[PDB]
């Protein structure tokens, strides 16, 4: 079965600081895993999918690599948004499954 | 009007195989003769030189993914997996066959566990009939009422196509044209 | 634009199907893989099923046989009827649709609709 372990739990910033994720792969995603956005309180979102490639309306910055186990999104850019919880998916292996994410605070 | 269903992105499974109705509408088969190397044509019943004289009024345009060692069963008259609980063919059947390989479009290196055929079923299917339950089907004495369990198996298995495997394995697109 | 209303008023008693389902405000269904996920405490998101223009799907193994979703293709009241329905089901679920720019392969969910309660007593 596919599973995550996504990481870290604890994270503190303000506006237009660091930022920095990653994403827990078991046996072989190759490039098919996808990263998602859920403010809470509505529907969630779509971040990034292909693993290399930013998805239509995601802003200019946004991306992320992937190689099974050593994905890296660089960003450093905290807008008064944004800072609610980010999902990892994955989908190659029959069934796909989320991530469970991580916060942010001000 | 022969653009959906050649041109297509998507095509459904074998127990799920799709109907589209073709009618009121010139249906000029210039693209049939210039569809060449790589395009079985083999017509039952009229000569495929032998096509703007006729007229017909539905024609039907299945479409599915099958292997290439199943094509065959396509046939009228023929018995197997593909031909007595997924798609049945009359004997007296008039109409045309195409089919070709399509590993570029339907295929994954992980492999595409996406297309679906009912490997068992107590009874064989009559001319065109849709195959759309799910439920378990038993075979054991035991009754089960709708419980999983042994001798009540649940009829649905999945392809394991691939791109680097033999050409009889490889997924084969049919589209079969029934004139009624 | 393309809201996807859910329309399925119906609250479940114990042990009983579950009639919701979803509904379509503007869009037309075609071909795209329209399909229904939940999340809940204990065990978060969740994929249930996609369905296509005809009885086209794939289901969760680890709850297979009592999900059994239908297909509307023109009145569009596609449902995801449940029977068995236990006390741990209680949560928000959700209506999923996917992204029209890829092959035969239901994995970008961009279209969602506000979700819905269940609970038991």
């Amino acid at each position: 079965e596919i599973v995550l372990t996504q990481s870290p739990a604890t994270l503190s910033l303000s506006p237009g600081e660091r930022a920095t994720l990653s994403c827990t792969a078991s046996q072989s995603v190759f490039s098919y895993l996808a990263w998602y956005q859920q403010k809470p309180g509505q529907a969630p979102r779509l971040l990034i999918y292909g693993a290399f490639n930013r998805a239509t309306g995601i802003p200019a910055r946004f991306s992320g690599s992937g190689s099974e186990t050593d994905f890296t999104l660089t960003i450093s850019s905290l807008e008064p948004e944004d800072f609610a919880v980010y999902y990892c998916q994955q989908h190659s292996n029959w069934p796909g499954t989320f991530g469970q994410g991580t916060k942010v605070e001000i | 009007p022969f653009d959906e269903v050649f041109n297509a992105t998507r095509f459904a499974s074998v127990y799920a195989w799709n109907r589209k109705r073709i009618s009121n509408c010139v249906a000029d088969y210039s693209v049939l003769y210039n569809l060449a190397p790589f395009f079985t044509f083999k017509c039952y019943g009229v000569s495929p030189t032998k096509l703007n004289d006729l007229c017909f009024t539905n024609v039907y345009a299945d479409s599915f993914v099958i292997r290439g060692d199943e094509v065959r069963q396509i046939a009228p008259g023929q018995t197997g997996n593909i031909a007595d609980y997924n798609y049945k063919l009359p004997d007296d059947f008039t109409g045309c066959v195409i089919a070709w390989n399509s590993n570029k479009l339907d295929s994954k290196v992980s492999g595409n566990y996406n297309y679906l055929y009912r490997l068992f079923r107590k009874s064989n299917l009559k001319p065109f009939e849709r195959d759309i339950s799910t439920e378990i089907y038993q075979a054991g004495n035991k009754p089960c009422n709708g419980v999983a369990g042994f001798n009540c198996y649940f009829p649905l298995r999945s392809y394991s196509f691939r791109p680097t495997y033999g050409v009889g394995h490889q997924p084969y697109r049919v589209v079969v044209l029934s004139f009624e | 634009q393309v809201q996807l209303q859910e329309s399925g008023p119906g609250l479940v008693k114990p042990s009983e199907t579950l009639s919701l389902t979803c509904t379509v405000s503007g869009g037309s269904i075609s071909s795209y893989y329209w399909s229904w996920i939940r999340q809940s405490p204990g065990k978060g998101l969740e994929w249930i099923g996609y369905v296509y223009n005809s009885g086209g799907t794939n289901y969760n193994p680890s709850l297979r046989s009592r999900v059994t979703i239908s297909v509307d293709t023109s009145k569009n009241h596609f449902s995801l009827k449940l029977r068995s329905v236990t006390t741990a089901d209680t949560g928000v679920y959700y209506c999923a649709r996917d992204l029209g720019y890829s092959s035969g392969w239901p994995d970008a969910f961009d279209i969602w609709g506000q979700g819905k309660m269940v609970t038991v007593s």
